[PDB]
């Protein structure tokens, strides 16, 4: 169910509503939760769902963590990834679920929450490679000797489309140049109806420009860098909904400076 | 403060040996001036010779520090990386050399591997400066070391430091204390040169005067290479930064004497030292009490600090005798001068009996015999 923890229109939509000051978001994140898997998964039978929730909220409270993505993350980590021969690896006996839940998420935010958390030996330096793989020997033996054989490779331009996110936070003007060319259609419309109704390309570009802004922000705090003063005034999530930030009077633009020339890379 | 700054515009027009010397508190002036560099040159953590383990070289110290800065510089943002670590290893590698109380072989074959022939720990660590400046775009590095006062042996290796392995002309030593230690440290093991037999057999005036002749004039033209004088400090002391009677003043010090003290009511410092002494001493406003406080100035600045921090400090407590509150004071400013003394030392037994023995001591070990009970402070120790 951790699925709709990180994918939920419902959720997604309350929390950028709310500020950032509220505090004490259980019941509201609950019910989000609760409307996201009815209509995701509307066959669960009314009863496992909460029994779940409960289960999560249990373990959270045991372990003394807090509901968010730091907790969610850590508990698929510990449920789904190991350690073993190189990397990490994903469990034999789980990995058809991984897929299930790779299908509704990204896995480099479980890669590293996994690497901080639970890392292999300090010895061999991880480069972060996708997607995840179980091991077996056999496999691995029949690849070392005969390798892939691609064929078939034409569904997202030719890329995977975890990929498709960076680019477009690279080119989020082109985004919604190429999503407003295309939104016009009735297929298109039909499909955002479907996924969101509310969706619109205007809201599409906030929330494009708005995660460009969060990633920003939490560049600076992750470098650990001064905290810049305009935070405090940073109050509503739809305050990321603009290049710059006006504190008092004067405007700010959220860019930093990157380890990396290319901040978009995946690594 | 100025000698501060004119020591930092010297260092500054020294890029354009290498070593700085401040005679001499002397730690505190050392770290204004580290702060003052924060004309790219990079400083080093302050070196603090005695509070180190008694097994490792100035050079490996260095080396880790150098480690640290690079290292984070290079998190900050590769191939250097990489390419520095090859200099470690060889680093760790030629490391023996020093520790090594025996030659092993094996070493021979070692330094058999590949610009001058051999394992040149020193051309490694010119190598690995190179590289730390051409990493972090600066001109050079300052490396500043503490005085050895609590230990002044360690010293000795870091002098053997600088003449190895600091010849560099990116490299800058800044080094504090009193030249005299490092005289009769580099003299001793200048005569732990000799073969002890040697000495043993001639113990005659002659040889003992030339080779005392030659010790102490290879003593001199070492520390000349070593600490040339054009770059060493002579620092202006507390008197000096003082008016001398009245006729002198640049930059004011002033003390705080009470709690409140709101920086209006600052008892110059001067002035402050001849209340004390005049009011603890009964002493009047004449002459001699201000040459008394004359040959108080010249106290080293800890001293003077904690004997007139205790002397108002206990004034205040009593007011919610001066001479005993002061007494108190001069006490624990000379005890161990006053110990050495060889002169009362129980503080149940003070009385007046003792006090006529003890200024009959104090005027004997002055020979004086003529104006001893005067007690003036003319003596030439400052015991």
């Amino acid at each position: 169910m951790e699925r709709f923890l990180l994918n939920s229109t419902v959720l997604l939509y309350r929390l950028s509503t709310v500020s950032l000051d509220e505090v004490s978001l259980d019941e509201r994140v609950e019910s989000s939760v609760f409307l996201a898997q009815y209509e995701q998964a509307r066959s669960l039978p009314d009863h496992v769902a909460k029994s779940a929730w409960s289960y999560l909220v249990q373990q959270i409270k045991q372990r003394n963590m807090k509901l968010g993505p730091v907790a969610i993350l850590r508990l698929i980590a510990e449920k789904f990834i190991k350690n073993e021969k190189g990397g990490p690896k994903i469990d034999l006996p789980m990995f058809s679920e991984w897929q299930t839940l790779m299908s509704r998420v990204s896995c480099l935010p479980i890669i590293a929450c996994h690497q901080v958390f639970n890392p292999g030996p300090a010895s061999q330096e991880y480069s972060f490679r996708w997607p995840l793989y179980p091991y077996h020997p056999t496999v691995e033996d029949y690849i070392t000797r005969e390798c892939l054989h691609e064929t078939h490779q034409h569904l997202n331009g030719s890329t995977s489309a975890e990929e498709c996110w960076l680019d477009a936070l690279k080119h989020p003007e082109a985004c919604l140049r190429d999503f407003e060319k295309g939104w016009a259609s009735q297929e298109m419309k039909q499909l955002c109806a479907q996924i969101d109704p509310s969706l619109t390309p205007r809201i599409f570009k906030d929330r494009l420009q708005i995660a460009c802004n969060i990633r920003e922000i939490l560049c600076r705090v992750a470098q650990g860098v001064e905290l810049p003063e305009w935070i405090a005034s940073m109050q509503n999530p739809q305050q990321l909904a603009n290049s710059t930030i006006l504190h008092n009077g004067r405007e700010y633009g959220f860019a930093t400076v990157w380890p990396i020339d290319d901040k978009y890379s995946q690594e | 403060k100025s000698l501060r700054d004119q020591l930092v515009e010297s260092i500054r027009n020294s890029i354009a040996r290498n070593v700085f010397f401040v005679d001499g508190g002397k730690t505190t002036f050392i770290n204004s001036v580290v702060k003052s560099l924060n004309v790219n040159i990079k400083c080093l953590p302050t070196i603090d010779p005695t509070k180190l383990p008694r097994h490792e070289p100035i050079l490996v110290t260095v080396t880790a520090r150098l480690n640290k800065m690079v290292s984070d510089k290079l998190k900050g943002y590769r191939k250097q990386k990489e390419q520095w670590q090859n200099h470690l290893a060889q680093l760790q590698r030629g490391l023996h050399l020093l520790t090594d109380k025996e030659y092993k072989p094996e070493y021979f074959s070692d330094a058999l591997k590949l610009s001058i022939g051999g394992q040149d720990l020193s051309e490694i660590f010119e190598e690995l400066v190179k590289r730390a400046c051409e990493i972090l775009d600066c001109k050079a590095i300052l490396i500043t070391f503490d005085d050895i006062d609590t230990q002044f042996d360690a010293g000795w290796d870091v002098l053997e430091s600088i003449r190895k392995f600091f010849n560099s002309r990116k490299l800058v030593v800044v080094a504090t204390g009193d030249l005299r230690l490092y005289s009769q440290l580099i003299r001793g093991k200048q005569y732990e040169n000799y073969s002890k037999t040697l000495l043993e057999q001639e113990k005659e005036s002659v040889r003992l005067a030339e080779r005392g002749y030659m010790v102490e004039h290879l003593e001199q033209q070492y520390l000349l290479k070593l600490f040339p004088v054009q770059k060493r400090i002579q620092l202006k002391t507390m008197l000096q930064l003082v008016g001398e009677k009245g006729k002198a003043g640049k930059e004011e010090i002033k003390v705080k004497t009470e709690p409140s003290m709101q920086d209006i009511d600052a008892i110059d410092v001067r002035q402050a030292i001849g209340d004390a002494v005049r009011e603890g001493l009964n002493l009047r406003e004449g002459s001699d009490a201000d040459m008394y406080v004359n040959e108080l100035l010249k106290q080293p600045v800890r001293l003077l600090m904690q004997v007139l921090q205790d002397f108002y400090t206990k004034k205040y407590h009593a007011t919610s005798s001066v001479p005993n509150l002061l007494r108190n004071a001069l006490y624990g400013s000379m005890l161990s001068n006053i110990y050495r003394a060889g002169l009362n030392y129980e503080q149940h037994r003070f009385g007046m009996d003792s006090l006529c023995k003890d200024i009959f001591t104090y005027v004997k070990q002055d020979r004086d015999f003529n104006t001893g009970f005067y007690l003036r402070p003319q003596s030439e120790s400052e015991a």
